[PDB]
């Protein structure tokens, strides 16, 4: 329609591709991190009471 | 596209002309001519194929 | 569609069609010709919908009953081949979807219920008496059914 | 009205034109898969209630035993390859290409005639006759040569009914990588055909290499039950037959799944307006997973007793046959980016379906590849659920896609949008609530093949319950979607 | 299917109009794709009736003596019908 | 005249496209039945009289479309084809060696009788030996052949040449 | 893009093509008992 | 809570490894997607263009690849460390899987009516902390002596004698199957082990 | 006079144009069809005796 | 604006398609729902499953 | 103008040899080819016929296989009901 927003490939890229990747990237570190403390107990010491 | 009109691809702006030629052949039975041949039997085959059409080498 | 056999005739090479004079049918073994009508994959569809029709019309009978057969046709040979090959195992599923079998069941136990999250874990289960004997369309459970005895 | 029926029943079995045999393919892929399902309702009735509710006997246990096993081959090998590689192979090869017929025109239709002679068998053997083959979808010996249920001769008509399936396959590869390597129009390069033709041709490759061994595999137990032979005994190999059979097993596999991938593409560009992101990289990454398919045929045989060093390099090269696939699934992400796909297409909606259920079957299968994991996971329900989350959720949407791609262009009526709705997120919802809690069955114990369960299992059956109820649903909305599609209308009045 | 080709009601003692005619309509499903539909509500014409409207309208707005027009039952309505344009 | 189509062979609609699957069929059932019932339905130089007559459809239909339909493209197709024949041939051939060398390779064994030496004058090699697997008969067998090998690769490069 | 073909054959309550419908597929009693909701405004010209 | 031995610790502690992984590429992919399908379908964010990019490919390519050795890795000394303790052993037991009941050292165990499908009536006794070896097989059909809470999993094959190597830590009662497809009675053929 | 030569002018200028190769044999293709229809036959006969399990030689 | 409440014409959805769409769908579930609970709750049980049964042997 | 004529009336070659044959010997490839095979006819053939000349009175002194133990003459009572309808091999 007349309301789509068209962009060129530059800007597209630098507009819209590398900060989705930016924002994936924090989200694998928080739930690495996150994940590990939910299971083990421990951000580094495996499971908790155990060890 | 239609077969001899002048065409514009407007994605890039050239003007093409498309254009079929018909490939009538010889019957392929062995009573091909071996010699240059004149336009009698030609034109004869010609005005049946234009007129009435010509089986396809299927 | 029509038969351009007028044409095949004055055509160019005639002596190609002198064999449809025999038991030959047109469409199939005859030369293709350069004037012939354009054969279309299902004529039918290709016929009616020009013309806004879909091809089938259900008001027919001849028609509703070609496209039962075409969609409900070997589903329903084969399920009347089970159940004449099997009819122990449908009067089984009989008995069962209409709460006419019931294996072990009592009159005014309750059951163990639940839904979800993994095995059965006592912290989540909750139990149910059947509505139907609370009701009381229910008062004994038959026992002339199969049982399986040995289990 | 004699020379009518004549000429219909000679148009429809002497044809050689690639279109013809295209829906004949179809039409025979749909049918047989409208069976297995109606098999597989059976299967999850059986399941649901508690008591052997429909058998009602040990002894007669072995009619459920004949149900899964004939579940399994009529959805494998008659509905998925029949439709994703039979149907649109047939229809669309030819043309993608630019020509006319494909090669060896008369072979195509021997390959659909073979298929019918095939089901035809298969239809007889497991249903007018008594105590059929009961040995599950993987007829491994000695239950399905030396038992008490299985001696009558419908077995081994089954086993050749795998046999005519195995000739069709073949002659159906040979003649799809021959048409498409010659015929190609003038200025069109073998590594510019379109997707789908790739990954036809890798198909084809991969059915060419690994069907003899089957083949072998299956005269094999024909000889071990008619000439008393011992191959596969007490004093045999059995785990010969398991080689053998699963040499051929996972070829098989990626046969199924990789069409499914070369129709997503294609219609995506379609669907989309957009070209494929790295097309080089997606056709490059079908043959490696062709290719890398070849080698990790024992990662069904992990318990059987298998060399430690097999063990750890048979882990080792599922996890590289895993790495290509996520290639895949990131180029795939990337192509709907900025696209203009249409947002109320069911076509569209099935590729979402498709993409989420492949990427969790994968997951799910990539954690089966680890060798010591495999303990506790082989013969459970988590294959069960991993195998039906990739087959019936990724394989079967992606043929939803094509379904509602192609029926309007096949046959030239548009399409019931909201109909289509109704019935790919019933089917997405039903499916879900059926596999989903297998997999957490299978981590808690539960063993497959079995008509009866531990009262440890309810929850998870219940919820199968509540699935199978919803996809009862789903598949009558989509059954008679498809009647209504060719049928006029039936109310029309005046406002 | 064969009817009434639309028609302009009019009013006399209020003195207003409208065009009216028979609307087609059947359950809704798939369409077709080669297949434009052609004129239902004027059958067999070439759709000059809108024309016929457009022309018309400023002559009935601007007040017609319809007296020449049948009436509509025993009400105070009268049919005009929109084979020609209106002039009067 | 005639008007010249593509150069792909067209295809014509023939009875082998059932002929072959009826064929199958019919030779599956007959084993079926003898199986079961431990006779023949019809006699087997019957059944293999229809299988040699219905077969004998490939070689009329390929003379006359050599005669008449043949080109490079047709002749490159048709050679590939063959190719992949060949191909699948190496391969019933590879599976059949496997099902073969399977329990040979495995040398450990458990045997009926002693393999072990110093107990007997012919034990040692027991094992080591099948004796009885006509051996220079089967090394006739390889000379001839070797003489339908080397006999037919030079007479098909003479004509080629 | 559909032409509805004769009204006069197809606007009857009861009709062989409605019960073919309901046996098979494209109607049920949802239409007979609610035509407000599941025949609704309907495909024609406005 | 007790693990009941050390290989089922070491094959739980890899799972969770691995679940931990899984869990945060699906995160990350889920976000993106998220931000995906909120552009597309509020018709924002368009490029025809945008059908390539080398680098993202190739390290696209790359990241799963330095992930996925770690995995192997693991697995694969998981793997052996489920098989060292053979050889350190002092107590045989031999086991046969009969048609739908189990042999233990020629002493049976079928099926009882005390308990629905887990109890049997002759259990198999082995002693906490003392290194077991079982000798499993069939006479009849293939099945496969599964006990998973133990991390023991092996087929019984006719004429293929098998030998895994048992050790238990917490006294009770175990309950496994026979997973494996064997017949009509398949799904009535438990396996009882006691570690006292 | 080469036997090749008059083989492909017969082919061309000996016999009625048939489109299909096998209709320029007439009495092969009735025997080809009859070899159709008779193994229609013998499939059916033999999934009926194998099935109901009277052989039909006893009748 | 044509067709009905539940279906729309050809691909045209009907208006405010979705939200309709998902709510007869939690109504479809809802119903199955109830099928299942009341086939767990009038079907056939073991004498395994009472509450005096698995409130005795979840103790010890 | 058809190649046809060529077809028909085929140009006639002189050749410098007796022969075609001999002319077709010129080529390295041919000769290779009837080397190998002169080659097999050669060593193999007439070596194969001289053993069974000089062997021609001696006795084979193979130990033969052992096959079926007494013990075993029952087969482990095992069905051997060939299709053929007899438990005999087909030979
Ligand atoms: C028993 C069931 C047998 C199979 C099903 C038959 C259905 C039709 C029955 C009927 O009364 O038809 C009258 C009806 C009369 O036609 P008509 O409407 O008067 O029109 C005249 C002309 O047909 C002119 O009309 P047309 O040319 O336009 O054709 C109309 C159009 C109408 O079709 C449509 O509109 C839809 C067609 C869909 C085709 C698939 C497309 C791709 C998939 C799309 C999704 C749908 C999937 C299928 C449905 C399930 C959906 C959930 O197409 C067809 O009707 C035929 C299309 C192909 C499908 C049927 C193939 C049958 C022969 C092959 C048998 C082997 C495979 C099946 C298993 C056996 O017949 C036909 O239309 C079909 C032609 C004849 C077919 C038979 C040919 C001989 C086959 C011999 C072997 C049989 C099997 C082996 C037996 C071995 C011994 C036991
Ligand atoms: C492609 C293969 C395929 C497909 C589609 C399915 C579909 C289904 N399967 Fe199964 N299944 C197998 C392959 C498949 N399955 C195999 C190989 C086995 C193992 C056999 C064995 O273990 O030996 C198995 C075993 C198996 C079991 C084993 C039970 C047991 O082992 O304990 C169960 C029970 O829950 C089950 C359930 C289902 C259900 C409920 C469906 C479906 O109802 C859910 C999806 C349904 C669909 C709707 C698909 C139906 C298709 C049509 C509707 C055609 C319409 C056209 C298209 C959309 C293209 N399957
Ligand atoms: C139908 C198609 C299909 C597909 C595509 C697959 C794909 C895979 N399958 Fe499986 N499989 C079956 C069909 C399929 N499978 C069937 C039918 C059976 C059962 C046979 C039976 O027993 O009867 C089976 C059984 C089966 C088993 C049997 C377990 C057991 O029996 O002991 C195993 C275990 O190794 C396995 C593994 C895999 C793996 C590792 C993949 C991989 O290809 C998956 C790869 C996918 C991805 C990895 C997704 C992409 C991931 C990302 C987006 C990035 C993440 C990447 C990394 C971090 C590296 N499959
Ligand atoms: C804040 C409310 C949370 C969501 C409300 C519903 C869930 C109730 C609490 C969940 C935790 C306890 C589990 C008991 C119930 C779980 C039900 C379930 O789906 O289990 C499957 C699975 C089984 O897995 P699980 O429950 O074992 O999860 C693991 C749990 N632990 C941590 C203990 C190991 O449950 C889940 O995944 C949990 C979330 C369910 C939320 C579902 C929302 C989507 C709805 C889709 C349609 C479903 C139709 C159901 C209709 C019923 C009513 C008409
Ligand atoms: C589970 C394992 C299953 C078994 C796997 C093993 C393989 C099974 C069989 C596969 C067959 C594959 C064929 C590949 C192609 C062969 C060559 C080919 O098609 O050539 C082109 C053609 C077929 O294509 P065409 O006829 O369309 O030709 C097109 C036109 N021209 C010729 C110009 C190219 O082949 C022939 O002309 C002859 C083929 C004859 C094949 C059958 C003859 C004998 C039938 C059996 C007799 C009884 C046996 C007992
Ligand atoms: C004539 C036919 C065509 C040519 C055949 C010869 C060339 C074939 C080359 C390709 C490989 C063929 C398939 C594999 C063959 C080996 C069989 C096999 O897998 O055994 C499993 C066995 C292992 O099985 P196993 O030993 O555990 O089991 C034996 C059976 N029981 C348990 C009952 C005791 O060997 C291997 O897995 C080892 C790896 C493969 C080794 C390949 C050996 C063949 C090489 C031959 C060279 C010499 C040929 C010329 C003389
Ligand atoms: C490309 C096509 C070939 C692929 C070959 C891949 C080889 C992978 C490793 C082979 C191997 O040894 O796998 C282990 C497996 C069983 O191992 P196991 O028997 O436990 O160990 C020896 C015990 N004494 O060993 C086996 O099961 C034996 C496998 C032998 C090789 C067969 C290869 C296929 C041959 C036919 C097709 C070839 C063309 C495709
Ligand atoms: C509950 C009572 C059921 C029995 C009484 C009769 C019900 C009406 C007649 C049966 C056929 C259904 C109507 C005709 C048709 O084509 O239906 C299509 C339907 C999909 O439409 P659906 O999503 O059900 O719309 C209603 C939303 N609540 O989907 C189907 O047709 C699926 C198969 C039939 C489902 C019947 C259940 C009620 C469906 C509403
Ligand atoms: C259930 C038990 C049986 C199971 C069997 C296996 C089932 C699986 C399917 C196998 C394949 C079946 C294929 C269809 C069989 C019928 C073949 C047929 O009708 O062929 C058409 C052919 C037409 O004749 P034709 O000479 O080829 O050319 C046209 C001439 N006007 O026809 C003919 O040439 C012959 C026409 C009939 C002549 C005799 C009439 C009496
Ligand atoms: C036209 C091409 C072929 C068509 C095949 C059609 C049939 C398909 C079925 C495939 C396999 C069938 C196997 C059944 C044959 C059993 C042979 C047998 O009894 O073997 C024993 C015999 C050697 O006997 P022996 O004890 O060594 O002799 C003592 C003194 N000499 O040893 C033998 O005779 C070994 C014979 C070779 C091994 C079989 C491999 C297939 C070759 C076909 C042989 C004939 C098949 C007969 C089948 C009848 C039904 C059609
Ligand atoms: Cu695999
Ligand atoms: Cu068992
Ligand atoms: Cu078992
Ligand atoms: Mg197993
Ligand atoms: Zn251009």
């Amino acid at each position: 329609g007349g309301d789509a927003e068209i962009l060129s490939y530059t800007e597209y890229v630098s507009t819209v591709v590398y900060p989705t990747i930016f924002y994936m990237a924090i989200t694998f570190v928080v739930s690495l991190f996150l994940m590990y403390y939910y299971i083990y107990g421990t951000f580094f010491s495996s499971t908790r009471n155990r060890f | 596209v239609p077969p001899n009109t002048l065409a514009v691809c407007i994605d890039c702006g050239i003007h093409f002309v498309a254009r079929i030629n018909e490939q009538l052949t010889f019957w392929p039975d062995g009573t091909q001519p071996w010699e240059k041949v004149d336009f009698k039997a030609v034109e004869g085959f010609l005005y049946k194929h234009y007129k009435y059409g010509s089986p396809l080498m299927i | 569609h029509g038969s351009n056999l007028y044409n095949r005739v004055h055509g160019n090479l005639p002596q190609l069609y002198v064999e449809q004079l025999y038991n030959t049918d047109e469409i199939l073994d005859t030369v293709p010709h350069s004037s012939d009508p354009v054969h279309h994959m299902f004529p039918k569809c290709a016929a009616a919908s020009p013309l806004g029709f879909r091809p089938y019309d259900n008001n027919k009978l001849w028609d509703a009953f070609v496209l039962w057969a075409i969609v409900y046709g070997v589903t329903t040979i084969f399920c009347v081949l089970h159940i004449l090959k099997y009819p122990q195992i449908w009067k089984h599923l009989f008995e069962t979807l209409t709460f006419q079998y019931t294996y072990q069941r009592e009159i005014g136990e309750e059951y163990v219920w639940q839904y979800g999250g993994g095995g059965l874990n006592p912290a989540k289960w909750r139990f149910v008496k059947s509505p139907l004997e609370e009701l009381g369309l229910v008062t004994e459970y038959r026992s002339d059914l199969d049982y399986p005895d040995d289990l | 009205m004699i020379n009518n029926i004549m000429h219909m029943i000679n148009k429809y079995t002497l044809t050689t034109s690639h279109k013809i045999i295209g829906i004949l393919y179809g039409y025979m892929g749909y049918i047989a898969g409208i069976l297995g399902y109606i098999i597989s309702m059976l299967i999850r009735m059986e399941l649901n209630t508690q008591g052997l509710a429909i058998v009602r006997k040990v002894k007669e246990v072995t009619i459920y035993n004949n149900w899964i096993t004939i579940h399994g081959l009529i959805m494998l090998f008659v509905f998925i390859m029949p439709v994703g590689i039979g149907f649109y192979g047939n229809y669309l090869i030819p043309m993608l290409i630019g020509t006319s017929e494909l090669s060896m025109p008369r072979m195509n239709g021997i390959s659909f005639w073979m298929l019918i002679v095939g089901v035809v068998i298969f239809v007889i053997s497991n249903v007018l006759m008594s105590k059929p083959i009961s040995s599950g979808w993987t007829l491994y010996p000695p239950l399905s040569t030396r038992d008490a249920d299985n001696i009558g001769v419908n077995i081994d008509l089954s086993l050749l009914v795998v046999h005519v399936l195995g000739i069709s396959s073949t002659i159906g590869s040979v003649n799809y990588i021959t048409t498409n390597k010659y015929n190609r129009h003038v200025g069109l390069t073998f590594m510019n055909i379109n997707i789908y033709n790739f990954s036809i041709i890798v198909t084809s490759i991969l059915l060419i290499g690994s069907l003899p061994i089957l083949g072998v595999a299956i005269t094999g137990l024909l000889l071990d039950r008619n000439i008393n032979s011992t191959i596969y005994d007490v004093i045999g190999d059995p785990v010969l037959y398991q080689h053998l059979f699963w040499f051929f097993g996972h070829p098989e596999v990626y046969v199924i799944i990789l069409p499914v991938f070369g129709l997503t593409s294609l219609i995506l560009t379609s669907i989309i307006h957009k070209d494929i992101f790295g097309r080089e990289g997606m056709m490059y990454c079908i043959i490696s997973i062709g290719v890398v398919g070849y080698f990790v045929w024992a990662h069904h045989m992990f318990t059987v007793g298998l060399d430690i060093d097999s063990r750890s390099y048979f882990s080792i090269a599922t996890s590289i046959i895993s790495i290509p696939t996520s290639v895949k699934m990131f180029s795939y992400i990337n192509t709907w980016a900025s696209g203009r796909g249409f947002r109320g297409n069911n076509s569209s909606w099935s590729f979402f379906s498709f993409l989420i259920c492949f990427c969790f079957g994968g997951f799910t299968g990539l954690l089966l590849s680890s060798g010591s994991l495999d303990i506790m996971l082989h013969d459970t329900y988590f294959v069960v659920g991993h195998f039906h989350t990739v087959l019936s959720l990724a394989a079967t949407f992606g043929l939803l896609i094509a379904h509602y791609f192609f029926l309007p262009i096949i046959f030239s009526y548009s399409i019931f949008e909201s109909f289509s709705f109704y019935h790919t997120f019933l089917l997405l919802v039903g499916a879900l609530l059926v596999f989903y809690p297998m997999h957490l069955a299978g981590l808690s114990g539960m063993a497959r093949r079995v008509p009866e369960y531990a009262d440890i299992f309810i929850p998870f059956m219940t919820v199968g319950f509540h699935g199978t109820f919803l996809l009862i649903f789903s598949t009558l909305t989509f059954i008679r979607s498809y009647f209504q599609f060719l049928s006029h209308i039936n109310h029309s009045n005046y406002l | 299917m064969n009817h009434e080709r639309p028609w302009v009601f009019l009013n006399k003692v209020t003195g207003k109009w409208g065009a009216c005619g028979w609307q087609p309509f059947w359950k809704a499903t798939s369409q077709s794709l080669n297949y434009i539909p052609d004129n239902f509500i004027a059958l067999r014409t070439n759709g000059s009736w809108v024309r016929n409207l457009w022309q018309s309208s400023k002559v009935l707005d601007r007040g017609l003596n319809a007296s020449g027009y049948p009436t509509v039952g025993t009400t105070d309505w009268v049919r005009i019908p929109l084979d020609a344009p209106l002039e009067a | 005249m005639i008007l010249n189509t593509n150069i792909n062979y067209g295809g014509r609609n023939s009875r082998l496209c059932y002929l072959i699957p009826l064929m199958v069929h019919t030779i599956f059932l007959y084993l079926a039945y003898l199986i079961y019932y431990n006779i023949n339905l019809i006699n087997i130089y019957l059944l293999l009289i229809i299988i040699i007559f219905i077969n004998i459809e490939w070689p009329l239909v390929i003379i006359y479309e050599y005669i008449y339909l043949t080109n490079y493209n047709i002749q490159n197709n048709l050679l590939y084809n063959i190719a992949t024949f060949i191909f699948l041939e190496i391969l019933l051939f590879i599976g059949f060696y496997w099902l073969y060398i399977n329990n040979i390779i495995h040398y450990p064994n458990n045997l009926p009788y002693n393999n072990n030496i110093a107990v007997n004058l012919l034990d040692h090699l027991n094992h080591n030996n099948n004796t009885d697997i006509c051996l220079y008969i089967i090394l006739h067998n390889l000379l001839l052949l070797l003489y339908v090998t080397l006999i037919l690769q030079l007479v098909h490069r003479y004509v080629q040449l | 893009g559909t032409n509805p073909g004769d009204i006069a054959l197809n606007s009857k309550r009861f009709t062989v093509g409605k019960f073919v419908a309901w046996a098979c597929g494209g109607w049920g009693l949802k239409d007979w008992i609610f035509p407000s909701l599941f025949i609704g405004r309907g495909d024609g010209p406005d | 809570m007790r693990y009941g031995n050390r290989e089922i610790e070491s094959i739980i502690l890899f799972f969770d490894q691995t679940i931990i992984l899984y869990t945060s590429i699906i995160n990350a992919l889920i976000v993106g997607i998220i931000i995906i399908i909120r552009k597309w379908y509020n018709r924002k964010g368009i490029c025809n263009q945008y059908i390539y990019h080398i680098k993202i490919e190739v390290i696209w390519t790359i990241l799963p690849i330095i992930f996925l050795i770690v995995i192997v890795l693991h697995s694969v000394t998981v793997i052996y460390n489920l098989e060292i303790n053979k050889g350190t052993n002092n107590k045989y037991i031999n086991v046969i899987g009969n048609q739908w009941y189990w042999i233990y050292n020629n002493i049976e165990s079928r099926i009882s009516s005390l308990g629905r499908i887990i109890l049997v009536d002759q259990p198999l006794f082995i002693k906490a902390n003392n290194n077991t070896h079982l000798i499993i097989s069939s006479l009849d059909v293939i099945h496969s002596f599964a006990l998973p809470t133990l991390g023991i999993k092996v087929d019984a094959i006719p004429g293929r004698i098998n030998n895994i190597s048992i050790n238990g830590l917490t006294q009770g009662l175990y309950v496994g199957y026979c997973s494996e497809l064997c017949g009509s009675g398949h799904a009535f053929m438990p396996i009882n082990l006691i570690v006292y | 006079k080469h036997p090749e030569w008059v083989r492909t002018m017969r082919m061309f200028h000996g016999t009625v144009w048939r489109h299909r190769p096998e209709f320029r044999h007439p009495w092969f293709s009735r025997g080809s069809r009859a070899s159709g229809i008779i193994m229609l036959v013998f499939g059916a006969v033999a999934y009926g005796e194998i099935t109901f399990g009277k052989r039909l030689g006893g009748v | 604006d044509k067709g009905g409440f539940f279906f729309g014409v050809g691909t045209q959805l009907p208006r405010n398609f979705f939200p309709k769409f998902l709510a007869t769908t939690s109504a479809i579930m809802g119903v199955t729902y109830g099928l299942v609970w009341l086939y767990n709750a009038a079907g056939p049980r073991a004498k395994t499953q009472t509450r005096k049964w698995k409130e005795l042997e979840s103790e010890d | 103008m058809s190649t046809n004529k060529n077809v028909f009336f085929p140009p006639a070659l002189h050749l410098k040899e007796n022969s075609i044959f001999q002319y077709k010997f010129k080529n390295l490839a041919v000769r290779h080819d009837a080397a190998r095979l002169g080659i097999i006819l050669a060593g193999p053939t007439l070596f194969y016929w001289f053993t069974v000349y000089y062997f021609k009175g001696m006795p084979n002194g193979l130990p033969p296989v052992l096959l079926n133990p007494f013990v075993n003459r029952n087969y482990r009572g095992q069905k051997r009901d060939m299709p053929w309808g007899t438990d005999c091999a087909f030979l």
